[PDB]
């Protein structure tokens, strides 16, 4: 007919199979009528020039979030089916390259030398494809290594209070790995990938700048998401850096991941959820929020025998935003995570710096992810400093104490001052193993607490200077023998009197 | 206002049309009309009911109107202002759906009622008859109504009949019985 | 051609404007409707499809007809700018409010920058 004639003019004319026809957009998500071809997670090309990939499809509106801004973005666009889940280049390239979260080198070190590609989900090594954490992973902190000790494969979450040099606790670790690093075999290296989201242009300047500075960025690799690129592109971001870890991984090499912060990782899936319109759960993320960081997380691990040995291991960093320790995305990650290291402001402003609060510092894995030596030395170190804490609450409630008590407390004074120890400063094992064994033999306990930082410097000085051999030693075998120990009783009694 | 009120909206349209043209008494005219444009639509199946999905625009949509008012002419008028309403409201794929409510209506108010024998497989015609019969001499059909009395073919429901008309059923099933002696033997 | 509209909705300051043709102003576009106020300034935020889109209005909503004329700027409110703004007080939308008469500006840039 004339009308069926004019039904098939005013006919789309499209099968909206590989296409389909934005109908409204704004807020950074569009919505897109066609798309019977899309695939869930699939990257979607808007005609605008933007790829969004798509999260929500409905029963006849496709939901495509916007990697780009939505000025360019005009509603009744075609946008056409990449046909690709999300993916990104990953090779070994990505040594000496910050790159966004497209994988595009935004540091402007040229292209990406790719070996492969990999997607942005990938399925975690399971029960069978991993072996037990042997190796030890160190970040040169006294109180790191001692009180809570990290493992190659292991998730340790650094947790505390908003910028109490909240990024400085990780690049720390970062700095330790030079040691490693500038050596050989890869099996005892780990390549380290900071990734910092949510963070702003300048920040991350300021962190590529420090680390080009420890010339580290010989070893490190930078995924960026700055704080003005789109909140899907931060969604998308820990899950894409997980990719470039896995590579890293696969290949059989040791490598490390600091996610800083997931906090704003949550903020991201908030607005994307939000604006997708999905129910919002509590504190205003929804139930998979919980998936979300678990599903990141565990991605990590240390391959068994069979599968290399390749250890990806993780150091999640939350950001608390009031020290509570029931917000939901706190509670969150802490499930997931095997051990927290719990900051505290007002240890900051004590001067502890590294300000970890060694009470709600734990490693639930425990031990056998640090060296030999070190567990002897650092053996009744923790149940020391635990006693000094229990001892402080009642030598202020200023009940008489007796000397028992202010055995207790002497020691214990020393031990807090021992902790301490400046930024951007690693210490090598061999060195830690000393100051821990001559704190915990008593020999720090004598002398005067002001000048304890003092003999430390010294002490260490003193054991380059005349027991180099005993510190060669203790670096060889990393485990301190009948002869070791009494070598080191010998060396801290020569320099006891400083 | 005019007996039987369909809840829900596209019901909402149909009820509005139903009084409409109950208070313009021109019922057979609409429904006839309604038939019509509801066959053309059938009868259009590509290209013109397979472009009922949203997407055309209120611009596109008038134009729709007006190969609708094309096919024929001899659409009633009020059904016309109503083709107008459902463009402006931007919704036709529920058009169909409101023509059979507004029949739903419409045969309401001749009187004429829709029964159902749903059994297993399809039964005598001395049954369908007998049946017909009896619910019209029950006060079931209180007569000024009429009875399409539709057997169905349930093959999930074994043997037996369920009797339907005017949400009353008598139900004489052999499963419905199995269900509730099963229960008995497992006391 | 002026790219017309109307306004579907006045609620709050979140107007809401129908333009009548197939073109459509793109998002953080910026339109003027004109009123006994001089003009109302308002930012195309979402199209909310069917060419509604549903604008921020930039300046004060009172007394306005649902049903009025809009006309588009094209493209986000573009401020006057030079070495000539030094002394001056310059408006939300841009305007000499310090009334040491019209900013003498060689170049307009838009409000909005990546």
């Amino acid at each position: 007919s004339i009308l069926e004639e004019r039904i098939k003019g005013v006919s789309d004319e499209a099968n909206l199979n590989e296409t389909g026809r934005v109908l409204a957009v704004g807020d950074g998500i569009a919505r897109v009528f066609g798309l019977n071809n899309i695939q869930a997670e699939e990257l979607v090309e808007f005609s605008s020039g933007v790829k969004g990939m798509a999260l929500n499809l409905e029963p006849g509106q496709v939901g495509i979030v916007l990697f780009g801004s939505d000025r360019l973005v005009k509603e009744g666009e075609l946008v056409k089916r990449t046909g690709n889940i999300v993916d990104v280049p990953v090779g070994p390239g990505l040594l000496g390259r910050v790159v966004d979260a497209l994988g595009n080198p935004i540091d402007g070190k040229g292209p990406i030398d790719a070996a492969g590609r990999s997607r942005a989900q990938v399925k975690a090594p399971g029960i069978l494809p991993r072996r037990s954490v042997h190796e030890p992973v160190q970040t040169g902190l006294k109180a790191v290594d001692a009180l809570v000790p990290i493992g190659r494969g292991q998730r340790e979450l650094i947790i505390g209070d908003r910028q109490t040099g909240k990024t400085a606790v990780a690049l720390d670790t970062i700095l330790n790995q030079k040691r490693w690093n500038n050596g050989s075999d890869e099996s005892k290296k780990l390549y380290c990938v900071y990734v910092a989201v949510g963070q702003k242009r300048s920040t991350v300047a300021q962190l590529v700048q420090t680390l080009e500075q420890h010339d580290a960025m010989k070893y490190s690799i930078i995924v960026a998401a700055t704080a003005s690129e789109a909140a899907p592109l931060q969604y998308l971001a820990p899950f894409t850096a997980a990719s470039i870890g896995e590579w890293f991984r696969d290949n059989g090499k040791h490598a490390l991941i600091v996610y800083d912060d997931l906090s704003k990782q949550a903020v991201a899936y908030r607005q994307l959820s939000l604006l997708l319109r999905r129910p919002p759960g509590r504190e205003a993320y929804p139930g998979d929020v919980f998936y979300l960081h678990s599903r990141l997380l565990e991605r990590a691990a240390k391959l068994s025998e069979k599968e290399g040995s390749g250890s990806l291991t993780a150091l999640p960093v939350i950001e608390t935003q009031g020290g509570d320790v029931s917000a939901y995305i706190p509670t969150n990650v802490i499930s997931i995570t095997d051990g927290q290291i719990f900051l505290e402001a007002e240890l900051f402003y004590k001067g502890i710096r590294p300000a970890i609060n060694v009470g709600l510092s734990v490693s639930r894995v425990g031990s056998a992810a640090q060296v030999k030596a070190l567990k002897q030395v650092a053996g009744s170190l923790k149940l020391f400093l635990a006693q000094y804490r229990e001892v402080a609450a009642f030598a202020q409630f200023g009940s008489d104490l007796d000397a028992s008590t202010k055995q207790t407390l002497v020691r214990g004074e020393r031990l807090t001052q021992l902790l301490k120890q400046n930024q951007y400063s690693p210490l090598a094992t061999e060195e830690q193993v000393p100051l821990i064994y001559a704190g915990v033999n008593g020999h720090l306990d004598g002398i005067e607490l002001s000048r304890i930082g003092e003999f430390e410097s010294s002490f260490l000085s003193y054991l380059k200077s005349n027991h180099n051999e005993l510190l060669t030693e203790i670096r060889e075998k990393g485990e301190l023998s009948k002869e070791l120990l009494a070598s080191l009783k010998s060396a801290t009694e020569s320099f006891v009197a400083t | 206002p005019p007996p039987v009120r369909l809840f829900g909206v596209e019901g909402t349209y149909a009820t509005a049309l139903y009084q409409a043209a109950a208070k313009n008494s021109s019922i057979d005219a609409a429904f006839q009309s309604l038939q019509k444009v509801e066959s053309t639509v059938k009868k259009n199946p590509k290209l013109g009911h397979l472009l009922l999905n949203p997407a055309l625009s209120l611009k596109d949509r008038n134009s729709v109107i007006d190969a609708i008012v094309e096919t024929h002419k001899n659409l009633d008028g009020y059904v016309v202002n109503l083709l107008k309403v459902l463009s402006e409201n931007n919704r036709l794929g529920c058009f169909e759906k409101i023509a059979s409510d507004f029949g739903v209506l419409n045969d309401a108010h001749n009187g004429l009622l829709k029964g159902t024998v749903t059994s297993a497989e399809p039964l005598d015609p001395k049954s369908f008859k007998r049946i017909e019969k009896a619910l019209s001499a029950s006060k079931l059909v209180g007569q000024g109504k009429s009875l399409k009395l539709e057997n169905v073919v349930k093959p999930e429901i074994k043997g037996g009949l369920i009797v339907e008309l005017g949400d009353k059923t008598v139900d004489l099933s052999i499963s419905t019985k199995i269900q509730k002696l099963n229960k008995v033997l497992e006391d | 051609t002026p790219i017309t509209g109307k306004v579907t909705a006045v609620i709050g300051a979140i107007v809401d404007v129908h333009f009548e043709q197939s073109e459509l102003p793109a998002i953080l576009n910026a339109l003027e409707i004109k009123t006994p106020q001089g003009k109302l300034v308002l930012e195309v935020a979402q199209h909310l499809g069917e060419n509604t889109v549903r604008t921020i209005a930039m300046d004060g909503t009172e007394g306005l007809v649902r049903g009025e004329k809009v006309l588009d700027t094209g493209g986000p409110i573009s401020v006057p700018v030079g070495r000539e703004t030094l002394g001056r007080i310059i408006n939300v939308i841009g305007e000499p409010i310090d009334e040491r008469g019209p900013i003498k500006s060689k170049l307009r840039k838009p409000i909005h920058a990546d």
